């Protein structure tokens, strides 16, 4: 019982993009379709209400329409901040019974690529007092969101005890990811250098920490 | 205008779930919308000024909404693993307009005379949304986090480490909301032990994180300052 929406919709930068909301006569047939925008890290944003009426603070590029049982949302001059999930909704058989759409993910093409920002933190002194050490490597602001991460200890590639999260999309269309190296306290002070080598689109960024010169 | 959602972030299966919504509250109705992770938004229900409550037909027997005219509480009984979702409290506009064609002739109580049936239009749209609230559904066990300050080895980079905790979520606010320009909270990672672990860094050009873990009723404040070098 969910209005049919396209799964993926891709539009070029500065170009037009349409999202159809194929419904029936009980819901979209009733002329009151609403549209909503879902940006990661923010509360849902009401875009259009009552087919064609824009909300407050939504640009003219977001135009709503409907022909019979099908409502469409048109985004003109698409930007990088328009990348989100869009949902259509309307009442059905009652003013307090509404159905949403299956969802449409907008991915805007043509964005420029950006190198990843790598930051590596040593294990805190407070954590070292529990005979435990965790190296936090934070990667942020890289596009596209494909990043390969490898650790090293004095040139030797680490494999064990490494847990890396997937690339989560930030609010500014770019992606972010983290990586954790949980070590024993003896294993932390057992090497000379620890490196978080991050590779992204061939360009490799690396940060290094040295337990001897880190106090 | 603001809107706050309160309630338990953890509920075991086969157990009633009760939430509460307060906002700065009688001009418009109050509605509840939940979103399953990786799924579409789901309309739960609402209650208007007169007290009339509408429910979703697929779950009407399971959930119930009460109101005390400025707190509207949503109660979904007999929760399961499929109820884990982010529950948004919202102020939704509802209006049922019985429409008649050209002629201005309408009537109820079951040219002046007309043989065109009465077709009505239902007005519905969410006016304002809430920040949200994630409610997880699992037996499990509420394991509190241990917060450790983060600093470089010597812009300047600092942060906090929310290590070893379960279940989600955790809200990390720097300086009780005062520090917001330059804060970046990363999503949590799931380690082998079964506990989550996230970080929250703040970048300064040239500091106390307030980590909150609702499942254990935990609010730990950790002061962070760069190394002396």
């Amino acid at each position: 019982a969910v209005l049919n929406q396209p799964s993926s919709v891709s539009g070029s930068l500065g170009q037009r993009v349409s999202i159809t909301c194929s419904g029936s006569s009980s819901n979209v047939g009733n002329g009151y379709v609403s549209w909503y925008q879902l940006i990661p890290g923010s509360a849902p944003r009401t875009l259009i209400y009552g087919d064609t009426s824009r909300a407050s603070g939504v640009p003219d590029r977001f135009s709503g329409s409907r022909s019979g049982n099908t409502a469409t949302l048109t985004i003109s001059s698409l930007q990088a901040e328009d990348e989100a999930d869009y949902f259509c909704a309307s009442a059905e058989d009652s003013s307090s019974n509404a159905v949403f759409g299956s969802g449409t993910t907008l991915t805007v093409l043509g964005q420029p690529k950006s190198p990843p920002s790598v930051t590596l933190f040593p294990p805190s002194t407070e954590e070292l007092n529990g005979n435990k050490a965790t190296l936090v490597c934070l990667i942020s602001d890289f596009y596209p969101g494909s990043v390969t991460v490898v650790w090293k200890a004095d040139g030797s590639t680490i494999t064990r005890n490494v847990e890396t999260t997937r690339a989560s999309k930030q609010s500014n269309s770019k992606y972010a990811a983290s990586s954790y190296l949980s070590l024993t306290s003896s294993d932390w002070k057992s090497k000379g250098s620890y490196s978080c080598e991050v590779t992204h689109e061939g360009s490799t960024v690396t940060k290094t920490v040295k337990p001897s010169e880190c106090s | 205008v603001q809107l706050r959602e309160s309630g338990p972030s953890l509920v075991k299966p086969s157990q009633t779930l009760s939430l509460t919504c307060t906002a700065s509250l009688s001009d418009k109705a109050v509605g509840w919308v939940r979103q399953a992770p990786g799924k579409a938004l789901e309309w739960l229900g609402s209650i208007d000024t007169g007290g009339n409550a509408g429910y979703n037909p697929g779950l009407k027997s399971r959930l119930s909404i009460t109101q005390d005219n400025s707190q509207v509480s949503l109660s979904v009984s007999t929760v399961t693993t499929e109820d884990s979702a982010t529950y948004y409290c919202t102020t939704v506009h509802q209006k049922t307009t019985r429409n008649c064609p050209a002629g201005y002739s309408v009537h109820y109580d079951c040219g002046r005379a007309s043989s065109i049936s009465v077709t009505y239009t239902y007005e519905w749209y969410v006016d304002a949304w809430g920040q949200g609230l994630l409610v997880t559904v699992s037996s499990a066990s509420t394991t509190a986090p241990k917060v450790y300050p983060l600093s470089s080895c010597c812009t300047v980079t600092l942060g906090c480490l929310v290590s070893s905790y379960m279940p989600e979520p955790v809200t990390v606010t720097w300086n009780s909301g005062a520090l917001k320009s330059g804060v970046h909270t990363f999503p949590a990672v799931l380690q082998s032990s079964g506990l989550y672990s996230l970080s929250s860094m703040v970048t300064v050009p040239g500091f106390t994180c307030n980590v909150a873990h609702p499942a254990s009723s935990t609010k730990v404040d950790k002061a962070v300052e760069p190394k002396s070098c």
